[PDB]
RNA sequence: UUGCCUCCUAAAAUGUAACGGAGGCGCCCAAAGGUUCCCUCAACCUGGACGGCAAUCAGGUGUUGAGUGUAAGUGCACAA
RNA sequence: UUUCUUGCCGGAGGUAGAGCUACUGGAUGGCCGAUGGGCCCCACAGGGUUACUGACGUCAGCCAAACUCCGAAUGCCGGU
RNA sequence: GUUACGGCGGUCCAUAGCGGCAGGGAAACGCCCGGUCCCAUCCCGAACCCGGAAGCUAAGCCUGCCAGCGCCGAUGAUACUACCCAUCCGGGUGGAAAAGUAGGACACCGCCGAACAC
């Protein structure tokens, strides 16, 4: 069997760093970096509302069909920093699903 | 032209056996028998050295080399020892002199012990070799009834090549060593 | 239990050196080789 | 071995009950002995 | 009610004299320590306490030789 | 009860009360957890009472882990003193408990119990503390 | 099938030598006005290095091996003399008239000794 | 309590107070100094005689875990 | 101008932080449950229901000024 | 100049280590046979030292492959932080970890001298 890989927004991001991430969250973007067999990670930034729909959703363990600048690349969420207080999703470690490779 | 019984009996006839019984793969993977240290604590040194005076001449007769005096690796109070006091006698012999004093052992003072019903191989300790201790030291025939003092009693450790207890233990079998293998 | 001992070369009986022993390790007299500067050469150096 | 100061080692000659005379090297000054049991006399090692 | 501290040594002013890169004499010292927290290297030698000083001028260079952190005294070419 | 069997040093600074915690903040063992949100010296007086509070809420039944422990003592000069004459000798026993830690953890079947007795555990402790749930 | 459950002989002599060594070398160094003359020996052959820890590039080198030694008879202090007398000519010839003779974490004496007596008297002010 | 040494206070250079938190010191060295050259220590058995948690020198195994004359640190297994 | 500011560069550090299965000290559960207690067969022979101390520890997640596998930011020394 | 080469060295000395699976001794490296000799054991030719090549690549050393243990390890994010704004809350710019993750890694480099080649 098989799970549908959530359909999930996502942005490069124009600017990386703390003051970045920080007016991102605001702004409703969580920060997240894409990487694995990809060798060249990428930064992105999800929405915030949408993504933790997908992950209260599907479990923390869910594939998600990521649009990059509209190009789906499907990823798994392999960490997920949440504040202890906010509980916000505060980052997220994308790891790039091979369609056609295990974890 | 010098060759002792053992040594000779091993080079000949024992190296065969063993190659044969274990298909061992070389011939420097054939065991071979390494030093024999015959090793005493007497124990109640800190009360008398006369004593430890007395296994060392036990020893030097016995074997046939001058003992070491190896004294105490640290001071524990509850034996009434302190560190640097002698408390054992060691002996190391190797090559010809280590194979007669097996051939003496095994051919005159294993037969003369008191009550014997061959050794103990359940304890045969295989890696290292094969200690087992004694009770008592006029049952070495060298020394004499008329020459002894007290009961001594030794630890003959026989240091093999043995790669593990089972090669060990057919090694000290076809030396001779009588053990009580039931 | 250890005092000030003065060391002087035998050979001048000049008190070269000042050390300290204990008097009850080692209650003879201190012989060790040193030399008197106006000797020249190590020469045995015993307590006063 | 350094020198003589361990004890003196020469041939020595044991003759048994069985008379299997073994020819041995010990510090037996005398160098001759007899043993009235022996490996080839004790009942275990002789198959008792 | 009273305290039984109240004790403290003077302190003995250690730690690094000649930061790398600072230009020495032979025979200043470049290092003040108690055991050898830094080894002597080439052209630094250790003094009866633990000092590292320039055995020879030029300029300090904090190494690492054998997992070990090191004093040298690299030499400086006269223009 | 939750008394350190022997402390390296009797005498301690205060312990910071800075930052959020940065470990335990999760619960980790039960169901249900009392998270603080506020810093505190949780002393063994209080965790000993909310955890009696708990035990005797939950009735028969249920386990609660206590992930704090009143580890760092805190000293009180001897009273009517002035200051100075050295340190005061250790009087009671803390747990330096930050904004996001998990104090106490809960595991009952009836949700409605085990609510009810975290809060009496919150009533219990001296700062402001959420039910949490590890249901994320 | 085998299990060498101890460390065997030469792995010990091995490790042995080579911490012997290092404790030398720990004041022993050798540099390209005094380079160091590094002695390895061996129950069949002696082989030295003239070596410069500066740029760790060997100036000289003679060894047992050499059909010269091996023509040499005698026994293996014969040839350790013979060696020694040929990184001596080497040495001079490369520019080098000093050193400072590492033992490789050997014994004085024997075969080394030998080497060093020999290039001594050929003329390394070692 | 007053002098000296070590640590933390002490806010990653140095230094930094309190009747702040801890301890040591008013010595031992003729070897425990110098030097040359060698060696590594803890912890478990194939296994052991009176021998036990612990002796042995049992290395047979095992990777630098003890030991530094003495408080504390900084060091020392390359060894200190 | 050696002063100071700023940029750059070479530095050492062990603070904040964090981690501790990297040490020294305080903590949830299964594992062996080894050393042991009753039951034990009442024999000290032999073995397990072994709710028990259940150790050294094995394996899963948490704290320290006098803890550190680590470790900034500043500050400081020096060069330009 | 080529090697399942031996030594001497370097690395900000584990990306190198430990462990495992397979392989070879040509010169060498080793094990290995002895103690007559230099020399040596707080006893022992075990070690050190001395003579030989009878035997063996089984070990040591070295070759290839294993990512199993250890080792390294980002990028992001976070904690922290210099300065600044801010009437308690916080925030901005610059720096930025530890841990974890992706992963990397079963070493790399220099000198000689060996056997063959030239």
């Amino acid at each position: 069997t098989a799970n549908i890989p959530n359909k999930l927004t996502a942005n490069v991001r124009t600017r990386t760093g703390k003051g970045a991430s920080r007016q991102a969250r605001r702004d409703g973007k969580v920060p997240a970096v894409l990487y694995g067999h990809g060798t060249d990670p990428q930064h992105l930034e999800l929405n915030a509302r949408d993504f933790a729909a997908v992950l209260r959703s599907h479990g923390t363990n869910a594939i998600l069909t990521l649009d990059i600048e509209g190009t789906e690349q499907l990823a798994l969420t392999k960490a997920l920093d949440v504040h202890p207080i906010r509980r916000n999703i505060q980052h997220a470690d994308l790891l790039v699903v091979q369609r056609g490779e295990k974890v | 032209k010098a060759l002792p019984r053992l040594k000779q009996r091993y080079r000949e006839e024992i190296r065969e056996a063993l190659q044969q019984e274990f298909n061992y793969a070389n011939v420097m993977q054939i065991p071979g028998v390494v030093k024999v240290v015959v090793n005493m604590g007497v124990g109640d040194a800190a009360r008398d050295a006369k004593l430890i005076n007395g296994a060392i001449n036990d020893l030097a007769l016995i074997t046939g080399q001058k003992p070491e005096v190896r004294r105490a690796r640290k001071s524990i109070a509850q034996f009434k020892l302190r560190e640097g006091m002698p408390i054992g006698a060691r002996v190391t012999l190797r090559g010809d002199r280590m194979w007669e004093f097996l051939d003496r052992l095994i051919s005159i003072a294993l037969p003369r012990i008191r009550d014997f019903r061959g050794l103990s191989p359940k304890q045969f300790d295989g890696t290292g070799n094969y200690t087992f201790g004694l009770n008592e030291q006029s049952m070495f025939h060298e020394i004499d009834v008329d020459s002894i003092d007290r009961p001594r009693g030794m630890d003959i450790t026989v240091v093999t090549t043995a790669t593990n207890d089972a090669e060990g233990r057919a090694l000290l079998r076809a030396l001779g060593f009588p053990f009580k293998e039931n | 239990v250890r005092p000030k001992i003065t060391l002087a070369c035998e050979v001048c009986k000049h008190r070269n050196y000042i050390t300290k022993k204990n008097r009850r390790n080692d209650p003879d007299r201190l012989e060790i080789k040193k030399f008197c500067p106006n000797c020249g050469t190590h020469q045995p150096h015993k307590e006063s | 071995m350094k020198t003589g100061i361990h004890p003196e080692y020469v041939d020595t000659t044991v003759q048994c009950g069985c008379g299997h005379s073994f020819t041995t090297r010990s510090t037996k000054q005398s160098g001759t002995i007899v043993v009235e049991v022996c490996s080839q006399c004790h009942p275990f090692y002789t198959g008792k | 009610s009273s305290s039984r501290n109240g004790r403290d040594s003077a302190a003995q002013r250690l730690g690094v004299k000649r930061f790398g890169g600072q230009v020495v004499k032979a025979g200043e010292i470049l290092v003040r320590q108690r055991g050898t927290h830094f080894h002597p290297g080439v052209n630094v030698g250790r003094g009866g306490d633990d000092t590292l000083f320039a055995l020879a001028p030029g300029a300090v260079e904090f190494g690492a030789k054998r997992g070990r952190k090191t004093v040298n005294i690299v030499p400086v070419a006269r223009p | 009860m939750l008394i350190p069997r022997k402390v390296k040093h009797r005498k301690q600074h205060h312990p910071e009360q800075r930052g959020i915690a940065s470990g335990g903040t999760s619960v980790s063992f039960g169901d249900y957890g009392i998270q603080a949100l506020e810093h505190a010296y949780i002393t063994n007086r209080q965790i000993e009472s909310a955890r009696i509070a708990i035990n005797r809420h939950i009735k028969r039944g249920g386990k609660v882990w206590i992930n704090i422990f009143p580890d760092r003592p805190l000293t009180k000069k001897p009273a009517e003193t002035r200051m100075g004459s050295g340190k005061g000798s250790p009087e009671w026993w803390v747990a330096n408990v930050k904004p996001g830690r998990v104090l106490f953890e809960l595991s009952y079947p009836d949700e409605k119990t085990a609510r009810d007795a975290l809060t009496r555990a919150i009533h219990k402790l001296p700062i402001k503390a959420r039910i949490v749930t590890r249901e994320e | 099938a085998h299990k060498p459950v101890g460390q065997n002989i030469s792995e010990v002599r091995r490790n042995a030598r080579l911490r012997r060594h290092a404790r030398l070398r720990k004041k022993v160094a050798g540099t390209a006005e005094v380079p160091r003359l590094v002695v390895n020996r061996s129950a069949r052959h002696i082989h030295v290095q003239l070596v410069n820890d500066l740029n760790g590039t060997t100036l000289a080198a003679a060894s047992s091996i050499e059909a010269d030694v091996r023509a040499i008879d005698g026994d293996k202090k014969a040839h350790s003399v013979r060696v020694g007398q040929l990184i001596a000519e080497r040495a001079k010839a490369a520019g080098v008239e000093t050193v400072v003779f590492d033992r490789g974490g050997y014994t004085y004496g024997g075969r080394i000794a030998a080497l060093a007596d020999a290039a001594r008297e050929a003329g390394l002010k070692f």
